[PDB]
């Protein structure tokens, strides 16, 4: 109810990691239209990927090491061995396994607000001169050919331009 | 009416990661932070091949047990292999000192050398050495003895107290090994040394140590009641080693010259030794190491992965496939 | 100021681990109600029951371990036996307490979230047909009675039904 | 697009740990004016320091502890405490490393998320009686002097008192 | 005018938990993390019960202590509980050989079963068993010794060299204890062994070792200057010890036969053992094992909990009371 | 129009932390979580000053090694420091038995109190004290021996077995050491002690132990084919330790009284001592432990924070100086 999938037919589309894309798809006399947002998917993509290499790179200390071998008057020393091994094992295991379960909610809550956050930056070039009708959709209140639709996509909307036009058509068509 | 939506595009997927609100979620991409998978082979670290003893383990390839001389050397080695089939080892019932010790401290190696410390033909003429083997080491059917290590015996109704000493004139640490019988009745004590009140002296500048036969009555082993400890030492560049004894010296005949390494280890793996590199060795099979976590097998040698009990664990970056509550 | 505590009596109400509720409190000529949104309390609960059981599950690591004993010659075992012990120890309460702290500042932003996330769903519905007047309030520029408040609480509030009345009262209501 | 940094010139301005703050920018009749919001501001500088506390007590466990000497017959020993020592040397640089990146990321949106629901707080008094115009700015359709200002940042403003005027401007000015 | 808030509502509630944020926030709801409390009792692991040694340790109950007697034994354990009040062990002052070692293999047994591996009756026609007490021992007013345990002594001015040795016919391993005595001075040892240059030999297949009387003058421990030390060893299923000697051998008597277990340990508690279960066991007490941390006791045994030093460690899983100020 | 924009103000700032999504993010403020230097001096912890060994190390220090004595001693101290310098130690070749564990048990100490355990004057009227020096240990040009033992000879062509006996009236734990002597020949065994077939026996009421000459050929080192071993051994407050022998006994002369510490340790370090308090001491200097890790070395003493091998680990706490993407 806020935010849709982009019914892209299912293309091979974008750049690996995040395998999808943040964008719009719009609908004018001209016709309709699918374009993924540049500026807002790419920043996730450096994001999420410096994400990933953190969780990677960050380890990588690691140094030869091993795993040991006593006798029979040596019980002890082995039993000594062993908690220390499987201590380790416990700490990585649930370390290891935490990190991903909460750092996956993370991710997909980062991609779910990226969306929402590009409706809020439409939302305020337009401002009145566009209707918020649900599912992330703005209905214009003037006539927005694809050059316009273009200038929303990439932030550079001219509200003033089309604030009187849509002053007219919006005091009588909503209200 | 002219219209623009925001939202999201996903492309298709199967990959599924779970967070902690939800059991199984499909998103469109995932990445593996698990090795999870090993080639199955025992490659090299270091760029250096492991040391392989075949149908026989470090005490029977370091002494030199007869079935162990099928078999080869380098001169250096990043780790030690054993397999579930080297079973020849100390052949003469007895007890090696140290022997985890030693296996630690030769599980890398730089610059192996095998040189005859104490050559028979010379070394001993007041001595017999040719007579001097056991059932217990056979080799080609007849009654035998270690390669390395050599049984001095009376040579005719007396054992005069012997005494020699090795000075190691190589560059880098000796390492001499030694044994002191123990016959099972004194008897076999005179048969042997004739010497009833005999004794071993052993002496480096770091390593006093007197040895004497404890003559006692035990269960065959090997089809041999009398018992054999085999000690070692390492000797140091400058340093000198020296016997003296009047009975039971198994007089060391060769002894090795090395360069001890950082510290490896010894793996017990039935898998073949092949000519590919590794990071990270596993017993059952090597595996990539870019990875922070692993679980193959929790011992390891190398710059390894951490070992896990988990079976998966991936890494969600990808988008919904079916788009979350939240969104709706 | 964005939303309110929903002034419930103090009912037994819902199922536990979240001992509450997302909800709705409505007026009309009919009178006034309160009652709780199932679809997202709901999912809720499930989530955050998946949350806490993740974090005592993925522990269930532990094997047949101990402590030990060692002699007057064997003090230096004795002391790595013990810096094994409180390293270990050190590593637990570190962790789980910053793991309780910092997931505990999730679960209630979790909550908050959730229902503004509600308030956004029902003004994705309503639109046009309503004002929104502060606390997390709409107030209705049509008549709504008790079936039409409840089509607002189950997701299927009818715009169109309403949008030619609701023009009428506001424009000539507010503006 | 959605709030922008309050171009002050670079005081002094607040206290410690965020060295900046939450606050407004006006422009009425009287002049243009910057003010911080105590209320938000503070609450954030509370949180962080609970925060950096918290990282730092919780550890504050560490008791006296070493390091340990072994002969030439104690190789195996002297490598287990290898292990021991290396093993807990790579469990706290990954987490301290992960624990400082995460929460970072975590830090910045706090801050983020503050100065917009800030907006939210300022938009829920307002009401009708303003213009969202982009860029975290509100248009007043009323005359909004220095006092009307200060009831605004402070959480007073009082709608029904600009209603009737707003609403004049308001149906005449946009619509 | 027809009107619609949305918000939540919050259930009465006391609990309070923690934020990274803020120090104590009243919450509708929250799950305990931590165990913090125990039973109070010593309960079995495994479903088997500890091996609860009374007024007298390891040691003593090994050895036959007298005060030991009193007690009772069963053919298992998960583990073994010492009391404070465990001081009835090594009654005649000597050393225990790698005591600690013995005690952590036995702490966990299956099967085990006494048996009389060399009897006194018959075992020693050429020697004294009759003669052979000590104050140091004594049971019911009287001079005693080990009940396990046997002293020979010269029959008559003649200890004849010994020579008697077990085989081991039981299906399991046999842990076979014995005693090497050290008189004050050689009177004594002629009194005793009649043999000043006497010797004590043990061999198994796996264990040559020599023993002599070290003859020499000591402060008096439970009134004896003498001293004794008590060695063991595990014989394994085919194989044979054999024990020989001129002088200064407690033999044994009784011996053991058993089934070590994987890898229990020893707990020193005052608590009572009942007859409940546990996954984990702390000396004050057992605890739940469904939590992943606990503060009873860093020292436990089983599947337990990880040892965390924090006092209460609540998981928020509810709504907030007072609503916080992103909401206001 | 009035107008009213909320957003917010951010201070100057070079401040640059990171977070998961980005490298070099500029902020306000930063706290550094990491301690990452050290004042370069060997501070005090505890509020006591660490044993400073000089020209020698612990062994030279304990026995009484002849450059040694150029050293003062406190009656306390938190922990050791040996120097990279401190080569001086056992000058007559030999072995320290335990070396490792005297100096893990000697590091931490309360109130040290060295004492005549037996007067070289009045102990030995039946053996010869004046001589028994050697090159080995030499002082101000001339033949000596260690300042804290004494090396009994035949007083004339006879050494009559000797047994004398301290009782340890102080009321803490005495620390005895003595030693040994292997002669490298028979000969000298009689120049010496004039008793071919001697012994050293040597029995607290928790120590019993025999020794014996192990004649042999060895090496010079320090220009002695000769060795001795050290032992040591801790007498308890009521206990009597007693020595007994027929040669070979360097005997104590001086031993040591003390409380001994919870557990501290050995450093080595050539930073100098100052007269400052440290909760932390590291091996090249003392750090702040308000901290909770820290860079500067793993091997530390005190209550420390955590060795980690990160360079710098600021938490941010400040605004951004550049505006995120999400605020645009
Ligand atoms: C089994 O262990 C028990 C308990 O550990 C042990 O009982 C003790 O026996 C000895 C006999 O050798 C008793 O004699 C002691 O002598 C010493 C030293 O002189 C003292 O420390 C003791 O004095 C106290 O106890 C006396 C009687 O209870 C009192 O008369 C006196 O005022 C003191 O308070 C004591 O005289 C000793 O009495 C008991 N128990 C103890 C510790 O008091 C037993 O010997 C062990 N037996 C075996 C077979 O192992
Ligand atoms: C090298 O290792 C091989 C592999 O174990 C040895 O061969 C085996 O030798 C054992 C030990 O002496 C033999 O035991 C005997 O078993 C036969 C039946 O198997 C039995 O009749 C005898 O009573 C005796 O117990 C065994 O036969 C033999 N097995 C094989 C594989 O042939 C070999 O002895 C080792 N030699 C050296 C040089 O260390
Ligand atoms: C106390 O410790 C110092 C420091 O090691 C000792 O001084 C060193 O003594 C040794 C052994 O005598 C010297 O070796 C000799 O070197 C000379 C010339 O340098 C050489 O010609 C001789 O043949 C001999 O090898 C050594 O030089 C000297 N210092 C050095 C340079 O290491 C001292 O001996 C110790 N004394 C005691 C009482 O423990
Ligand atoms: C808020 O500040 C304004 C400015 O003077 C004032 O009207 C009002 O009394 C204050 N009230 C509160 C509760 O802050
Ligand atoms: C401990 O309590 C838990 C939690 O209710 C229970 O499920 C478990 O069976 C108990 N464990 C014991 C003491 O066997
Ligand atoms: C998650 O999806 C997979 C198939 O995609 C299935 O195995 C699993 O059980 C699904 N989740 C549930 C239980 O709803
Ligand atoms: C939480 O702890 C405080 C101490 O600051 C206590 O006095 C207070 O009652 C608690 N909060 C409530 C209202 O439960
Ligand atoms: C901001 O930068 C200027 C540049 O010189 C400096 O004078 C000013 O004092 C800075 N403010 C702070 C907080 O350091
Ligand atoms: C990160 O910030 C520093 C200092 O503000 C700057 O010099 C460096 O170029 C930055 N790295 C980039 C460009 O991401």
């Amino acid at each position: 109810g806020l935010f849709g999938a982009i019914a892209g037919f299912i293309e091979g589309g974008w750049t690996g990691m995040i395998d999808g894309w943040y964008g719009y798809h719009h609908q004018n006399e001209q016709g309709s239209g699918y374009a993924a947002d540049q500026k807002s998917t790419q920043n996730a993509i450096d994001g999420i990927t410096n994400k990933v290499n953190s969780v990677i790179e960050k380890m990588n200390t690691q140094f030869t090491a091993v795993g040991k071998e006593f006798n029979n008057l040596e019980r002890r020393i082995e039993n000594l061995n062993k908690k220390v091994d499987d201590g380790f094992l416990d700490i990585w295991t649930y370390n290891a396994e935490l990190l991903v379960l909460l750092e996956n909610e993370r991710t997909l809550d980062f991609h779910d607000s990226n969306v929402r956050n590009l409706y809020e930056k439409v939302k305020s070039q337009l401002k009145n001169n566009a209707k918020e009708i649900g599912n992330g959709c703005f209905e214009f209140y003037h006539k927005c050919d694809d050059a316009c639709m273009e200038s929303v996509r990439n932030g550079t909307y001219d509200y003033p331009k089309y604030s009187e036009e849509s002053k007219l058509n919006r005091e009588e068509i909503d209200g | 009416e002219d219209t623009i939506c925001i939202g999201y595009h996903a492309n298709n997927s199967t990959d599924t990661v779970d967070t902690v609100l939800e059991k199984n979620v499909t998103v469109t991409h995932s990445v593996n932070l698990l090795e999870d998978s090993h080639n199955g082979k025992l490659c090299k670290l270091k760029g250096i091949a492991p040391l392989q003893l075949g149908k026989c383990n470090i005490a029977g390839w370091l002494l030199g047990n007869p079935e162990c001389d099928l078999l080869l050397t380098a001169s250096s080695w990043s780790y030690i292999v054993e397999t579930s089939n080297s079973e020849n080892g100390t052949c003469y019932p007895g007890d090696f000192i140290d022997y985890e010790e030693l296996r630690e401290q030769l599980s890398s190696v730089s610059s192996f050398e095998k040189f005859e410390i104490f050559p028979k033909t010379s070394s001993w003429p007041n001595h017999e050495t040719t007579k001097g083997v056991t059932a217990a080491c056979s080799y080609a059917g007849a009654s035998s003895f270690y390669r390395n290590l050599l049984w001095l015996t009376k040579k005719g109704s007396s054992y005069p107290k012997l005494s020699k000493s090795y000075v190691n004139n190589k560059g880098k640490e000796v390492l001499v090994l030694w044994g002191v019988h123990h016959p099972p009745t004194g008897t076999d004590q005179q048969s042997l040394y004739q010497n009833a009140d005999a004794y071993v002296s052993v002496g480096s500048s770091k390593y006093n140590r007197r040895f004497t036969p404890e003559i006692a009555a035990r269960p065959k082993v090997r089809d041999q009641a009398g018992r054999m400890n085999y000690y070692w030492t390492l000797l140091e560049p400058g340093d000198t080693i020296t016997f003296e004894a009047t009975g039971n010296l198994i007089a060391p005949w060769y002894a090795f010259a090395l360069n001890r390494g950082s510290g490896s280890g010894i793996i017990t793996s039935d898998a073949p030794v092949h000519d590919c590199n590794t990071k990270c060795q596993t017993p059952h099979g090597a595996i990539n190491s870019s990875l922070p976590f692993q679980n193959i097998h929790p011992v390891t040698i190398g710059e390894c992965p951490k070992y896990v009990r988990s079976t998966k664990l991936r890494m969600a970056t990808g988008l919904r496939n079916i788009p979350s509550i939240q969104s709706r």
